[PDB]
């Protein structure tokens, strides 16, 4: 019947919102798990405190991926738009959100262990950083798919 | 990573250039490249002084890396220039190869026509272009695969340099030769195709531009069949190369164990070879795929840069008077802080 | 310009390299002979790929926001 | 538990509603076919692409923290572990690459159809095809990440005891990682014949 | 003492970057006033940006002295 | 906000050929339908031609085979060309762009032609 | 002439040493000053406490115990030891220098033992006073409390 | 179908209420966990209570983010409004609301552990503040998305 029904913006609005919501939950969990690890170990080894905050900033990075996708998606919203544009930016929201959520959980769990181990086997720090970064990109792979879908959102659309 | 075997090829020398260059090809931006270069220069020029004093745990790691940071800095400038990007703005050095229409109205959509080819790097006509991503992603993904294939090919030939030096011919005939044919027969062919496709003017010559994903997949899942022709006799070559890849498998699997059998320790040689065979074959596709990371990291780095400017500098130009001055002075400090803290330290790491 | 550009550059940069191979200094010889030769090679390829990508583009740039005065 | 009570409540109301419609002679009102035949195919396609990378990333992340936490714990008295056992993380991370790759391929199919052909045979086929193709790749990758991860943690614990054991256990991770390829291969097959939205 | 260095270098980049941007606006360079969405007046923007450069120049010489002494 | 502009108008010699050009800006999607209308003094608006996004064309009988309507290369650009003109063709001419459903129906300011 | 051992490893040679027992200790100091040779373990089969120089090792090991004890006494107080003189024997250059004579090593052993005997009694006698000082201070605080 | 159906204000009311509800649950949990930690440790060390109270203040700020978005949405409610405005300001409500909930959990846990540990390692206090700032901005990201969406709720809308 029609390509541009009145409810089409709903998928855009929820896609835009879910991008930051799920990513924020992931970053919060990553900060919480590693934060207790830092507080736990620094009681006896305060000198390495600032070396051990890395899991926290890496968790912080994930939240920024959620923000930029949400901003890039938001600028596409409009009253009259096709279902095509509606769903394609829902896909962008889900893919980054569900990716950042997983990356946040992993950084929290492995950062917790790494911070404790690093306090008494100093060679172990480089091992931690190598593992954490391979967890970080799992958020980035979500961002890339979101960017690809969003690049197509308004191309050649008739309405 | 490990201690090298006595008088095998030292991995150090290839690492000197390829490590910072494989970093630069991701971290491509003249702006962030300069800031990193300047940081290393301040560190290396003082090395006589810094070497003598006591150093903190993290600072000693940085000082130990001063030359490798410097080298990866200057490369970041060069590849940033080819990407034609400085702080997320393009540089209009040479005349563009694209010409826009001669008239249009406020807000009217327009399409360019080609005039030539840019001499160095990406043509600046692509900036702010509403379909830019479809060109950048086409370009960078193919660049990623080509760099990965060449890097693996170059590295693999050091295996030959070891076999010859230790006068081990069975390793040549059993391992190196079958591995070479299997690796180049598939992914060398793919590399030749994508670099060949750029040389053909499909629009002028009136033939449809073929799909590279399709022909790669169909070469295995529907051999001997073609959707769109890339060059003469394509079907004959594809089936031959498929058969060449297949025969190398049992060749790689058997010949070295059998040679030892002709001179129950032979059981260990058999087990080792099959483990090596299965690992090598699946690693061949797995490793080649992994090089897409070079494109992914670059695209993410570009977008964060663009958004940061759009959110924290482009605002300032909307204001006037002494409030405008104050807004400008404040926003720049925010922009520079985020640029240095995130887009250099974190992204660079 | 056409494909004969890249093979033209390939010849000169290759010729430049093999000249340095034999002319290289004797102190730290292996480091010089490696890094100079290999940096030219790897540095050339990115230009060649980036230039070659733009000989016969299949898609032209489009935009909607451009002041007619430009 | 309260959640089980909800399940049985939902089961019962569904049964009652179905029986009610059936006896009153309106059994054809609950027409699953017409729902499946009339919803927009863009929903199926985009939902498939999203869940494909989404579930693949969940699998890789779950695999990594299974392996990483044990590897770090084992490394405390045997730091030699940290550099050689990295390969187990590699086998987990590549599972995300396959998810990304399929997203690249499928994204090319998302052209925009004209209204006259929106619900035609070909467009509907592509919609269902991309949806289920996405799910198998995503679900297979999710399962694969767990299996490789559990084996990777086991390898690190064993390597710390004797270096000779790692090479023997590593074989099991190879068998585990093959499930990634098979998921990818079936994904490409069932999607390969679909045409972009006309 | 270290307290002065960061304010020095941040200002030093401020002087050069702001002034270069101001020049491009004053020049009506296409990459800065070409879009329909760009500001409508080059030299008007250039003036205020140019003043912002002067502000950072004051901070540069101020801190340059404090780190020199 | 969306807006449109005509161009190409003005007076012309009897029997001469002429072209009118039109564009629309400020919306992300391609318009389903675009059309031309005319109005001579002392009369209501009269239909002339329309073209779909798929390139289908329809015309008023009075200008059949005399006028031709086409879309440009870029989205939301439109052209009209008349191979000969006569006094009964003199009027102000308007662009129109429409959406398949709803109130989104835009009209241009118009331009004059005379013999 | 020396080979440029960066493309492949340097070529290595295995060399045997026969040293008379008289010159043994003096010679081994020179090889340490050379900083150039990596030794093999010729008798890994014999148990740790059965190797021939175990008694010598124990002797210096007991001195190091005492030096750790003295360093603890310093760190217990604000006292700080004299830093530096890192280069007095070697610039790291490998120049030959003469080792301490056996009588000097004996003196270190004798001196270290003598110092432990003194400081043990001195420290223990001290903290007995501190306890009484601490005890009386607490007692006084009660009497100074208000009615 | 109408652009402005009679149920359109519903999603506005849900968005308006949701903004403050979820944000209050986040701030409540952050206050509770921090409060137990403060009370547990300050029995032996009363002199530092007014230093350790910061996590409660930090959690308290999150409630303010929900309030301002809720008020800004509230004054855009009307009887006749486009359905597009309803979805947009529903998205504005959820994005800040559930980001505040995520940030609340993060502040509560690291706030408790940091206060618990700081009482016997004075150098750790600066570490606690540094981590809490990363937790704090997870709420701020939600606010920025909410204000962007809200600004887009009523411009270029026809009814």
């Amino acid at each position: 019947t029609e390509l541009c029904p009145v409810y089409a913006p709903f998928f855009g609005a929820i896609g835009c919102a879910s991008a930051i919501i799920f990513t924020s939950l992931g970053a919060a969990y990553g900060t919480a798990k590693s934060g207790v690890g830092i507080c736990a170990t620094c009681v006896l080894r305060p000198d390495l405190l600032f070396k051990n905050i890395v899991p926290v900033i890496m968790a912080g990075i994930i939240a920024i991926y959620g923000l930029v996708v949400s901003v890039l998606v938001c600028y596409s919203l409009g009253q009259k738009q096709a279902l095509y544009t509606g769903f394609i930016q829902l896909g962008a929201g889900l893919s980054v959100g569900l990716s950042g959520l997983a990356a946040g959980f992993a950084i929290g769990i492995v950062g917790d262990a790494g911070v404790r181990g690093s306090s008494q086997q100093p060679r172990l720090f480089v091992g931690m950083i190598l593992i954490l970064i391979f967890a970080e990109v799992l958020g980035l792979y979500g961002l890339i798919v979101a960017l690809l879908l969003n690049s197509r959102a308004t191309q050649d659309v008739v309405c | 990573y490990g201690i090298a075997q006595y008088r095998e090829i030292n991995a150090g020398l290839p690492t000197i250039v390829t490590f910072p260059f494989m970093f630069a090809i991701m971290f491509g931006d003249m702006g962030h490249g300069f800031l990193m270069t300047l940081a290393a220069l301040s560190l290396v020029l003082n090395e006589k002084k810094i070497n003598k004093m006591k150093r903190g745990e993290i600072f000693d790691m940085a000082f130990t890396g001063r030359y490798i940071i410097l080298l990866m800095g200057v490369f970041s400038m060069y590849t940033g220039f080819l990407y034609n990007d400085i702080f997320s703005k393009t540089m209009t050095i040479f005349k563009s190869g694209w010409k826009w229409p001669d008239h249009w109205k406020k807000g009217e959509s327009i399409t360019a026509t080609s005039v030539g080819t840019y001499p160095i790097g990406l043509d600046w006509a692509w900036h702010g272009t509403e379909n830019a991503l479809l060109f950048s992603n086409s370009y960078k993904m193919k660049l990623s695969i080509l760099m990965g294939f060449i890097h693996m090919t170059y590295s693999y030939f050091f295996s030959l340099a070891n076999h010859l030096y230790f006068n081990s011919m069975i390793d040549i005939i059993g391992n190196f030769i079958p591995g070479l044919l299997f690796m180049q027969g598939i992914f060398g062919y793919l590399s030749v195709c994508i670099v060949y496709k750029w040389a053909v003017d499909w629009v002028k010559d009136g033939k449809p531009a073929p799909g590279l994903l399709n022909m790669l997949i169909n070469m295995f899942l529907s051999p001997g069949t073609i959707d769109d022709e890339l060059y003469p006799h394509q079907a004959k070559v594809q089936v031959f190369l498929l058969l060449m890849a297949l025969v190398c498998i049992p060749w790689l699997l058997l010949v070295k164990p059998l040679h030892f059998k002709f001179t129950e320790d032979f059981g260990d040689i058999m087990i080792h070879q099959v483990i090596h065979t299965i690992e090598f074959c699946l690693n061949c596709v797995s490793h080649t795929a992994s090089y897409l990371r070079l494109w992914a990291l670059s695209l993410a780095h570009a977008q964060l840069s663009s958004v940061l400017w759009t959110m924290t500098i482009q605002i300032a130009f909307g204001f006037r008077g002494f409030v405008g001055v104050f807004m400008t002075v404040a926003l720049f400090a925010m922009w520079f802080a985020l640029t240095c803290a995130v887009l250099v330290l974190m992204e660079g790491t | 310009s056409s494909f004969y550009t890249v093979v033209g550059v390939f010849i000169v940069v290759s010729a430049m390299s093999v000249l340095f191979w034999i002319m290289a200094p004797k102190n730290n010889q292996a480091v010089w002979r490696s890094t100079v030769i290999l940096t030219l090679a790897m540095m050339f390829l990115m230009w060649a790929i980036t230039f070659l990508c733009q000989l016969h583009p299949l898609v032209a740039p489009r935009r909607s926001d451009l002041r007619p005065e430009f | 538990s309260f959640s089980h009570f909800l399940y049985y409540l939902v089961l019962i109301v569904v049964i009652v509603y179905g029986l009610y419609k059936l006896f009153t002679g309106h059994g054809s009102d609950i027409n699953f076919g017409k729902f499946l035949l009339r919803t927009s195919p863009y929903m199926w396609a985009n939902l498939g692409i999203a869940l494909c990378v989404g579930l693949s990333v969940v699998g890789a992340a779950w695999g990594i923290f299974i392996t990483g936490s044990s590897m770090i714990g084992a490394g405390v008295r045997a730091p030699r572990i940290t550099t050689k056992n990295l390969i187990s993380i590699i086998f987990c991370e590549v599972v995300a690459i396959y998810g990304l790759i399929i997203a690249i391929v499928f994204s090319s199919k998302l052209t925009v159809a004209t209204a006259e052909n929106m619900y035609s045979k070909s467009n509907l086929y592509t919609g269902y095809s991309l949806f289920w193709a996405g799910i198998t790749v995503g679900a297979s990758n999710l399962i694969c990440g767990i299996a490789v991860g559990i084996t990777g943690a086991t390898a690190a614990i064993s390597d710390a005891a004797d270096s000779a054991l790692f090479v023997k256990i590593l074989v099991i991770e190879i068998f585990g990682s093959i499930l990634g390829l098979l998921g990818l291969i079936v994904g490409l097959l069932m999607a390969g014949k679909a045409s972009e939205f006309q | 003492t270290g307290k002065a260095w960061c304010c020095t270098v941040l200002s030093a980049f401020g002087v050069v970057i702001l002034s270069v941007i101001a020049h491009l606006f004053n020049t009506n360079h296409e990459s800065f006033v070409g879009s329909i969405n760009d500001p409508e007046d080059g030299p008007a923007v250039a003036h205020t940006v140019y003043l912002a450069a002067l502000v950072y120049l004051v901070f540069f010489v101020f801190c340059g002295f404090q780190v020199y002494l | 906000q969306v807006q449109l502009q005509e161009s190409g108008g003005g007076l012309v010699e009897i029997g001469g050929s002429l072209r009118l050009s039109c564009a629309a800006s400020g919306t992300l999607f391609t318009f389903n339908t675009m059309a031309w209308y005319r109005q001579a003094p002392g009369k209501q608006r009269e239909f002339i031609a329309t073209i779909t996004s798929g390139g289908n064309t329809n015309y008023a009988d009075s200008v059949q085979g005399r006028f031709t309507i086409s879309r440009g290369n870029a989205k939301n650009t439109l052209y009209l060309q008349m191979n000969s003109l006569k006094p009964e063709d003199t009027a102000v001419y308007y662009c129109n762009a429409r959406t398949m459903t709803g109130p989104f129906d835009y009209w241009g300011q118009g331009t004059q032609v005379t013999v | 002439e020396k080979e440029e051992a960066i493309f492949r490893s340097a070529e290595m040679a295995l060399v045997q040493f026969y040293i008379p027992q008289e010159i043994s200790r003096d010679s081994a100091y020179t090889l340490g000053q050379l900083g150039l040779v990596q030794f093999r373990d010729l008798n890994s089969k014999v148990r740790a406490f059965q190797r021939t120089f175990v008694n010598e090792i124990r002797r210096l090991d007991n001195v190091e115990r005492q030096y750790r004890y003295f360093y603890s006494l310093l760190k217990k107080h604000d006292i700080k030891l004299y830093e530096g003189d890192t280069d007095k024997y070697l610039d790291g250059s490998g120049e030959l220098y003469v080792p301490p004579s056996g009588s000097v090593i004996d003196d270190y052993v004798r001196n270290a033992s003598y110092l432990e005997e003194r400081l043990i009694q001195m420290e223990d006698a001290t903290d007995q006073i501190e306890v009484q000082k601490n005890d009386l201070e607490q007692y006084r605080f009660i009497l100074q409390s208000g009615d």
